[PDB]
Formats: structure tokens, C-alpha cells, sequence
């Protein structure tokens, strides 16, 4: 209540925040990276993805329901 | 505003976890796909997934719920509000922008951490100019096409 016991008080309300904040950008760019990372762009994701298109879009859909766990933890945390 | 097709492809990836066929996907269905593919997801995790797109309450996934998922991604409003208050997080002018190093740092330290791959292709997909200062809102506009 009095003086900066808040200060080092509302550094921590915060800090708790930080983790749950990467958590949400690391979700958002690999969701991201899905479509245009190098890491598809080899001869094997190209074959694999013209005969089973379905494998990609799994991976996808994974992705996406992990982005929205993580938006929600950071949510939780405001 | 989805083609018959493009619903056609979701619905393959959907009957992918749907391996019986009764229109619901379990975290069992689920759990099962995932570690196929050398994920190892906890129970509470598959849990927490279903629970973000059940709007029924029986614990799974159909594919009314599974289509809009898959629609949606990351193009809503509040995806985009959501994800940019986790950049102002790591924000300490309020700039809007946020130091190369800094995110690098935030990247690979905190959380699920990236590999060095991971956040050298991020920081190669955000522009850079002068002090070294990406204006992390543009790539929240970038990844929420
Ligand atoms: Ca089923």
C-alpha cells in the first residue's frame, strides 16, 4: 500500500506475464512458419505434400490449436 | 467464403484424426496423430486444445468447429490485439518497436524457447533499419494475414 512496495510489487504482477507473452509470439510465429519456413521447402515436403496434401494440414491444425491455448494462458495473466 | 474444395481439404485432415468415422475427434484421435508424427502432448494438453474450439461441452471436436478453426488461423481481432500486447510486454519505450537483439533474446530464453534456426528465420522475416529496432506491430499484421 505505501511507497514502492508497489513499484517492486507491479514489477512481479508483470513478470508473471512474460513467460505466457513469448509462449504467445513463439506460437504465433511457428503457426506462421507453417506456410513459408525453409524447413518445408525440400524436395521430400513437396513430394510428401502432393501425395498426402492431409499431413501438412494436420500439422497445421495442431499448430493452430496450440496458438489458441497459449493466447488464452496469456489472457488469464491480465 | 470457403471454396468447396478448400472444405474438402479440411475435411480429409479432419477424418485423418477421425480414424473411426462417428464425427468426433477425441483426445485419444487426437493424441494419437499427434505422436505419430513424434509429438509428445500430456494429457491435460490435448484437454486444454479440445477445450479451446468444443463449443458443444462433450469434450471433442466436430467438424463445423474444426473448419472454422481452420479458417479462422490467426486472422481475428482478437488474435491480432492479443498477440501484440505480448510484444508491448518486452516493450519498454511503448514504441511499438522492440530492439532485434532484445526479441532474439526473449525468443530463445523464455517459454517454449526457439533453436537458433528458429529465430534467425524470424528476425530474417521482420525488417531492420538503423539502431536495430523491428516495429513488432507490422509483424503481427504479417503473421495475422
Ligand atoms: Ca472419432
Amino acid at each position: 500500500g505505501h511507497m514502492k512496495v508497489q513499484e517492486q510489487h507491479r514489477q512481479k504482477h508483470f513478470e508473471k506475464r512474460r513467460m505466457p507473452a513469448a509462449n504467445l509470439i513463439q506460437a504465433a510465429w511457428r503457426l506462421y512458419s507453417t506456410d513459408m519456413s525453409r524447413a518445408y521447402l525440400t524436395a521430400t515436403w513437396y513430394k510428401l505434400d502432393d501425395i498426402m496434401p492431409a499431413v501438412k494440414t494436420v500439422i497445421r491444425s495442431i499448430r493452430i490449436l496450440k496458438f489458441l491455448v497459449a493466447k488464452r494462458k496469456f489472457k488469464e495473466t491480465l | 467464403q470457403l471454396t468447396e474444395e478448400q472444405i474438402a481439404e479440411f475435411k480429409e485432415a479432419f477424418s485423418l484424426f477421425d480414424k473411426d468415422g462417428d464425427g468426433t475427434i477425441t483426445t485419444k484421435e487426437l493424441g494419437t496423430v499427434m505422436r505419430s508424427l513424434g509429438q509428445n502432448p500430456t494429457e491435460a494438453e490435448l484437454q486444454d486444445m479440445i477445450n479451446e474450439v468444443d463449443a458443444d461441452g462433450n469434450g471433442t471436436i466436430d467438424f463445423p468447429e474444426f473448419l472454422t478453426m481452420m479458417a479462422r488461423k490467426m486472422k481475428d481481432t482478437d488474435s491480432e490485439e492479443e498477440i501484440r500486447e505480448a510484444f508491448r510486454v518486452f516493450d519498454k519505450d511503448g514504441n511499438g518497436y522492440i530492439s532485434a537483439a532484445e526479441l532474439r533474446h526473449v525468443m530463445t530464453n523464455l517459454g517454449e524457447k526457439l533453436t537458433d534456426e528458429e529465430v534467425d528465420e524470424m528476425i530474417r522475416e521482420a525488417d531492420i533499419d538503423g539502431d536495430g529496432q523491428v516495429n513488432y506491430e507490422e509483424f503481427v499484421q504479417m503473421m495475422t494475414a
